[PDB]
């Protein structure tokens, strides 16, 4: 590949285009989940844009939120996802998602999707914060148990990388 | 009554009021910190100095008026700002900026520590740490902006706070000493900030770094350092009492070892190399090697008065301690190959070892002129100084088989081929991405823990880029637009320009494309 | 006294005599020490310290103190635990002293370190485990 | 001598001096000496206090404002980043916009808090001496000040605490610095409560400056219900860095807080005979009005104005006015009854004189924010509402 | 270039510094280091204070204490000596032995009172934002306040200036420095007296702040009759150092400046909401205690009781206290008609208020002052004959 | 900051000693010579401020007297 | 200008040729001067002043106006009157500078000198007898 420019090039160009487009809270909403599960964490579908997803992604927020005040009304702001969805009932159902995990794999799944999803302006600031903060201490919890007891071998295998070169 | 009263002159002194802290705090069942965290801080815990706010200011004011009085009076009547030597007030740029952020850094990790503690007392150390990081950004900053005004070289010292953002060295102090003292456990954070970064790496850093200023002429910044450090003792405090906090919570006997592990290696991994050759290649004169001042300080003096005092409360010698003391004797040097390799990148000003550093560098590491000592001679001969010489030495290494990687953990880089510290290479692809990673403790971190660390590279940002272009984007340049900050040497003429940087066809790879 | 020398045992190699020992299979794990160590920046006030409390004083009742002159401070080093009451300071100086005064010049700490009343104390001694802290 | 080497030093050395001469230039290399002039100046010329703050926060080009590239090295387990867009629901084009009018970098505000300190010590003394307090009415002193006044420092305290995710989180490096420096002045106020009634205790014998009462007093007595309620709330309830600093500081503070240290504490000692209290509240009230200039810059010069965001930050500030205010309205409601313990005096603790320093506190809030963020309110009517609880 | 040599230093200069180096012997020569050790300390050690300051004072033997020897160079016209014992009726055994308590060299004297120049003016800019002012009595703002209070800027000059020969004439430089720092801190008292009438009047739209009307009413009207008189006595009418010093401060200061400064202007603003002059009388009562640590060590705890000249002196100052006791009291007879202008209020402005303020200003005189030279005198009749008047 | 300068910066560097003999000697002379003109000049100030008339120039000497003690305790 | 020097006119001479000229009946009497003389003590905010005031502006304006580098303090001596605007220097400088500040390092003046708001004016004039002072 060849790089464009750091900070202005016809990648970011052609995403704000797209974004200014965004005209209702419901298409920007269904617009940024995409964008998060196609480009974002190491589940993303493509790194096709990984040096410029970070900033596409603030500006796809910027519109979404302020579509969010345009739009809806103020309750909906403070209590409401921006799918439609109850805040405080997101909340509880992805803390017993992950008290329900069995596996160190299973919980970091549903922590990554949770932030993909509802990461705001999707839900508000406040409940998103204590929502993340509850899964990744149950997240750490899991990991940081018998942290050293898998070799490497063991790792690589669990994980699924292609090893492709190891140094002698 | 309303005609007596004893009327004896009395105040009351800061211990007086300190003693009712603890009750300062009440209950209620929202009163728990925000942040993810696996350990329960005592409710009990208290702090070892005994501060108030009234106090604390007092206290560090004087000890500013007395720094300022020697630098913007004493100091800057004698002309000390340039009777310093010229590689030293290069190697300050880098120092001072760069520690700058651990200091920004700092102020935030102290706060998320206060909203962790539940015990007032304990709350109030992390407070006085919080206020202290301010003072030290603002040092650090000072330093900067004394030597802009005072010595021959400003460029660099007057504007790292993005030129900072063009090479690859700043990208390994992001992680120990900014994303590592406020992303994690807030006790993960801590030991990283404060038990083994302040009680262990600023010792080096902040300390005996004054000596080797003061060796190359340099007043200014042992003026500033030593008085930073008269708080950070304070800080040091804070991490031991954290480790006191979470003593008797069943949790740290579960998870305490490995998060101590991980943040020593963490720091470790950036520190050992990157200090080691600030001190010996960034000076002129220097004080010991530097080898033995890691022993003293690092291995003998914190690794046995605090980790090893700890081993009665279930606190273990680092796993990773035997790897940290192979890269304390070799990884500096094998640094310095990449950090001379990749000059223009950087905002400072460099000098090649001459004839007498050379002879030093053999006498204290034996070996250390057939490996590296020939490969800097080389590059002399070939015109490394010289800019018509069109020769820039990364594309040496590319062109005789010694690429550099970039570690997706740790950001350090590493030449495999011409290594002699710890570290082998692994590449894996996960999910149509390749990853470089150079050690047994980075790719655990890496392979339990990805969406932890996907950081970008500079091969990634600047790939197929030519190194002009990459120059003047990041504004790597002086007052005329053209001539670059850094320089392969530290003479007053025959400065590098983007047009002899260019002349060199320099193009960034893709390092994994070949795998 | 000796052992507390900054250039203490290992330190006196060089070369390869000082690598056999620092990669030898004894020194790859840390050993338990009761030694503080103190660092004082240089100072008229710490000066006076240094030769009329530390050096006096101080040596009476802990021998195995060492000061070493590291050009911008003092490195001190001893067994146990290194006391620094500021009232005696501020009699020696003939001006105001409290331990918060004492603190300006105080550059590091490898020990614990706390303040009581007039006094500053580093030790080896694991305060607020072993030993707890007091108010005045 | 000692095991190591006596280290020559360049500057001194005559050996070290001539090889450190003779490696300098005889000229500068570059002429541009300003440190950080490419900072963008708010008033006619760069200040030290800009140079030595802005762009210490080393934020990417995807945080507003910020100059570096690139992702953090080391996120939370999750992902959570190091600082994001994730932290507030407030939005700008450039967090580093801010300025503190009094441009306290860490000396300054170090500087001047010593001298408070100082002089707070040499006027005790000099009190004492004078034995002034022979001179206050003695039930305001064990009573009102002791009890009531000792119970404010947990209103202060916890402002204090609401503080700590405020520093870890927010986004600008003069954002962060005017939030700590206004974390510090609020516990030195709980510390300066506690300061003055140990200092009564000295000169009256039988005092007592133990916090049992306080705190009793702070958590259970209904004077305090809605106050600790509204602080529990800003503190522990809420984790936007921007709702926090607003709801503390520009609602809660701004009304309860302006009413119970300055138009009750401080006013009343002044009818009372009580010398003491005044020399105290003179600071809290000085502390009041700095980080009042900071907390305007930031919200309603910058953020209600920002040339992308303003109406879109307006819509979140005013929903947090509208809430907190009813909080703080409930906590006055709650309070007011205080006036129940006190003698009567025309003009002060009479109907009439609650009802006047309602309207100073409330009109005074409308002028120096309601308005400026089109927040609508209507005085007499929150006059109205604390008066009910009379 | 320039015109002249450019002078190399020989701390850096190499060549300079080896040279220098060669000549400085490798051993001390002598081993005492401590600068005038033969000085007696006052307390366990030797002070800073003491260092610095005794014997700075170059007086021969035939002036007590004195470690030098023979003739002035150079004396007036008539003989008179530079320094001489006709200065004063009092005698010693050494001038040189009185200590001021509170240690004070020129560093931290300057040092405190640029602490309270700084916070004086963070104050006045918060309390103008705060809009504190609107909460004064209008008729003690600009009745009492304005013309009574501003008045009494002119007893706090004529005590400065009574000081002008004392700095001349005095005999040793511990009491020297006493009296000089005494001195600024009255006109420095004058001075805030009058920065705060130039405070009000930027607040309160025509305030009048010009000094005329205060100076009408301390040079004519009766209210200051008897002060204006007992200070251009102390000030002009005598030149004996110890008298002025003894009359201004522990008598006239002592009793009518206690009343007047504390009793009337500090105390009654905290009964008609004054909330900005406590903050002014809080620096003068400090500089009140301050100065009278000093003014007890020379006269109370030295002259009174030197072992050979003790009872002598006690004479004089008997004497003297007899004579400006009584033109205090009658100072204090016509000052208390001042009560006449303002609002009755029980146990502050009524009979039985100003009889328990006199006789807390007598009663803590007696104590402080008059029980420690052996001098009788009677509160109640004191108190009676200030009655009188009211 | 002329005490930053001696007792903290040139304390640390050892100035104190780096000083050529001669001009050591001399300056016991220099400064404490000037030291008596610098205290006496405290005395013969406070006679002017009792000279002039003028409240103006009554406190120029009275600015003088606290700035001669200042002298005195510097030399 | 060059009348101006530090070393100007007799001051040149050496030996016999310097007594001559020392002893001549016309150098037996002072001479009077329109100069003034200003002595600035070295310092970090006093040598911006000098670069970036004095040296630039201030010379525009006088171009008498001669510099001389006296080791510890700057020597100034100009034709007339010599102005520093405390105002402009707190500009420089990027922090508060009141005309108080700036006489923190104002060392000496052979010359009247004066404040009157933001500035400092040293002047061959008769303040107060040829032209009065006045208030703000
Ligand atoms: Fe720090
Ligand atoms: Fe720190
Ligand atoms: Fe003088």
């Amino acid at each position: 590949a060849k790089r464009e420019p750091i900070h202005d090039n016809s990648i970011r160009t052609e995403w704000e285009a797209k974004i200014a487009k965004l005209t209702s809270v419901d298409q920007a909403t269904k617009f940024i989940q995409d964008f998060r599960l196609a480009y974002t964490s190491p589940f993303r579908k493509s790194y096709d844009i990984d040096v410029d997803y970070q900033y596409i992604e603030r500006k796809i927020e910027e519109k979404l939120s302020v579509l969010k005040t345009e739009k809806l009304p103020v309750a909906d702001l403070i209590t409401k996802a921006t799918t439609g969805e109850d805040a405080a009932a997101v909340e509880a159902t992805w803390i017993a998602k992950i008290k329900a995990a069995k596996s160190k794999y299973e919980a970091e799944r549903i922590h990554i999707e949770f932030r993909q999803l509802y990461k705001p302006p999707v839900l508000p600031v406040n409940v998103f914060l204590r929502t993340d903060a509850a899964l990744g201490t149950v997240l750490m919890e899991i990991r940081n148990t018998d942290y050293y007891g898998t070799p490497l071998e063991g790792l690589r295998k669990e994980r699924g990388v292609k090893v492709l070169h190891l140094q002698a | 009554d309303a005609l007596k009263v004893n009327r004896a002159p009395v105040g009351v002194e800061p211990q007086e009021v300190h003693k009712w802290l603890q009750s300062f705090n009440w209950d209620f069942k929202e009163n728990r910190t925000k942040y993810p965290t696996k350990y329960h801080m005592a409710n009990e815990t208290k702090e070892q100095f005994k501060v108030i706010a009234k106090e604390y200011a007092r206290m560090e004011a004087a000890k500013d008026e007395r720094q300022f009085g020697t630098l913007l009076d004493g100091l800057t009547r004698l002309g000390a700002g340039n009777k310093v030597h010229p590689r030293w007030g290069e190697t300050m740029k880098v120092i001072s900026n760069f520690l700058e952020v651990g200091e920004y850094n700092a102020i935030a990790a102290s706060a998320m520590l206060w909203d962790s503690a539940t015990a007032a007392e304990q709350k109030n150390g992390y407070l006085a740490q919080v206020l202290d990081e301010i003072r030290h950004t603002h040092q650090c900053a000072f330093i900067n902006h004394y030597y802009s005004k005072h010595y021959h070289d400003p460029a660099g010292h007057n504007d790292a706070r993005r030129t900072r953002a063009i090479g690859p060295l700043w990208k390994g102090m992001k992680r120990v000493f900014a994303d590592g003292f406020i992303s994690g456990d807030a006790v993960e954070c801590s030991v990283n900030l404060q038990l083994v970064g302040e009680a262990c790496f600023t010792n080096p850093l902040i300390v005996a770094v004054t000596e080797w200023a003061s060796a190359n002429g340099d007043e200014i910044t042992p003026t500033v350092f030593l008085s930073v450090e008269t708080d950070e003792l304070r800080h040091m405090a804070n991490g031991y009492q954290t480790v006191v906090s979470i003593a008797n919570d069943p949790a740290s006997a579960k998870f305490l070892n490995t998060d101590l592990n991980n943040a020593f290696w963490t720091q470790q991994k950036y520190f050992t190399p990157v200090l080691g050759y600030l001190f010996e290649y960034g000076s002129k004169f220097k004080v010991e090697p530097w080898v033995k001042t890691w022993n003293r300080w690092v291995y003998e003096d914190w690794g046995g008065i605090w980790i090893g005092r700890l081993g009665k409360y279930g606190v273990e010698s680092p796993a990773s301690l035997r790897d940290a003391k192979r890269d304390a004797y070799w990884a500096h040097h094998d640094l310095a190959l990449a950090a001379y390799a990749m000059w223009p990148l950087g905002f400072a000003r460099l000098a090649l070892p001459d004839e007498e550093d050379q002879a030093w560098f053999e006498a204290n590491y034996p070996g250390w002129a057939d490996h590296y000592g020939k490969i800097f001679n080389e590059w002399k001969k070939l015109g490394y100084e010289d800019p018509k010489s069109g020769f820039i030495p990364y594309q040496w290494l590319l062109a005789n088989g010694h690429d550099v990687y970039i570690d997706r953990v740790s950001q350090v880089p590493f030449i495999p081929s011409l290594a002699k510290g710890t570290g082998s290479l692994r590449v894996h692809e996960f999910n149509g991405k390749k990853h470089s990673l150079t050690d047994d403790w980075g790719e655990r971190q890496w392979l339990i823990e990805p969406e932890r660390y996907e950081c970008h590279n500079v091969f990634e940002q600047y790939e197929g880029r030519e190194l002009s272009e990459v120059i003047a984007e990041g504004h790597g340049v002086r007052s005329d637009g053209k001539t670059l900050i850094a320089q392969p040497h530290t003479r007053g003429d025959n400065l590098w320009t983007l047009e002899d940087i260019k002349r060199a066809g320099c193009v960034f790879p893709d390092p994994l494309a070949k795998f | 006294s000796a052992h507390n020398a900054y250039n203490a045992g290992i330190m006196q190699k060089t070369g390869k005599a000082f690598a056999d020992e620092f990669f030898a299979e004894e020194n790859q794990v840390v050993h338990e020490s009761n030694a503080v160590v103190l660092v004082l920046m240089k100072s008229d006030e710490i000066d006076a310290i240094i030769e009329d409390i530390v050096l006096k004083g101080g040596k009476a009742k802990n021998p195995s103190i060492v000061v070493e002159d590291k050009a911008g401070f003092w490195w001190i080093k001893a067994d146990g635990a290194i006391e620094i009451d500021a009232a005696e300071a501020g009699e020696l100086l003939g001006k105001p002293f409290s331990v918060y005064d004492l603190l300006i010049n105080v550059s590091s700490t490898v020990g614990r370190a706390y303040t009581l009343g007039t006094k500053f104390t580093i030790t080896s001694e694991l305060m607020g485990l072993d030993r707890a802290l007091t108010d005045i | 001598p000692q095991s190591s080497q006596v280290t020559k030093r360049g500057l001194t050395d005559p050996e070290r001096a001539a090889i450190i001469a003779a490696a300098v230039p005889d000229h500068a290399l570059d002429t541009q000496r300003k440190y950080h002039y490419f900072i963008q100046p708010r008033w006619k010329r760069l200040s030290e206090y800009e140079q030595l703050s802005c762009y210490a926060q080393p934020n990417p080009d995807w945080i507003a404002g910020g100059l570096d590239w690139g992702d953090w090295t080391q996120k939370f387990h999750g992902g959570r980043p190091s600082w994001g867009n994730e932290s507030t629901e407030l939005r700008t084009t450039d967090w580093y916009r801010h300025r503190d009018p009094a441009r306290r970098w860490h000396h300054p505000y170090v500087k001047d808090k010593s001298e408070e300190a100082r002089y707070t010590q040499r006027f005790l003394a000099a009190y004492s001496s004078e034995g002034s307090i022979r001179t206050i009415d003695p039930y305001w002193r064990d009573e009102i000040l002791n009890k009531y006044f000792g119970a404010l420092l947990y209103s202060e305290y916890g402002l204090f605490n609401a503080h700590s995710s405020v520093g870890r989180d927010c986004l600008s490096d003069t954002i962060r610095q005017t939030a700590v420096f206004a974390a510090l002045d609020k516990v030195d106020n709980a510390q300066m409560i506690q300061m003055e009634r140990l200092f009564i205790a000295k000169l009256v014998p039988g005092f007592d400056a133990s916090t049992d009462v306080p705190k009793k007093i702070w958590t259970t007595d209904p004077i305090y219900s809605g106050a600790r309620a509204t602080v529990q709330e800003i503190w522990q309830g809420v984790q936007d860095w921007n709702e926090i600093l607003w709801a503390g500081h520009a609602v809660y503070d701004a009304t309860f807080g302006q009413f119970a240290r300055r138009e009750f504490f401080q006013r009343l000692a002044t009818v009372y005979g009580d010398t003491l209290t005044p020399f105290f509240t003179a600071q809290s009230q000085t502390y009041f009005q700095t980080t009042r200039g900071a907390i305007d810059d930031l919200f309603v010069y910058c953020l209600a104005n920002d040339s992308e965001f303003g109406a879109h930050n307006r819509t979140f500030l005013n929903a947090w006015t509208e809430h907190y205010l009813a909080s703080s309205v409930a906590a006055l409601k709650d309070f007011v009854g205080l006036y129940a313990k006190v003698e009567k005096v025309a003009g002060a603790t009479d109907r009439a004189g609650v009802s006047e320093a309602l309207q100073r506190v409330f009109g005074d809030w409308k002028i120096d924010y309601a308005d400026k963020i089109g927040f609508r309110v209507d005085v007499d009517q929150k006059v109205d509402a604390v008066l009910a609880g009379y």
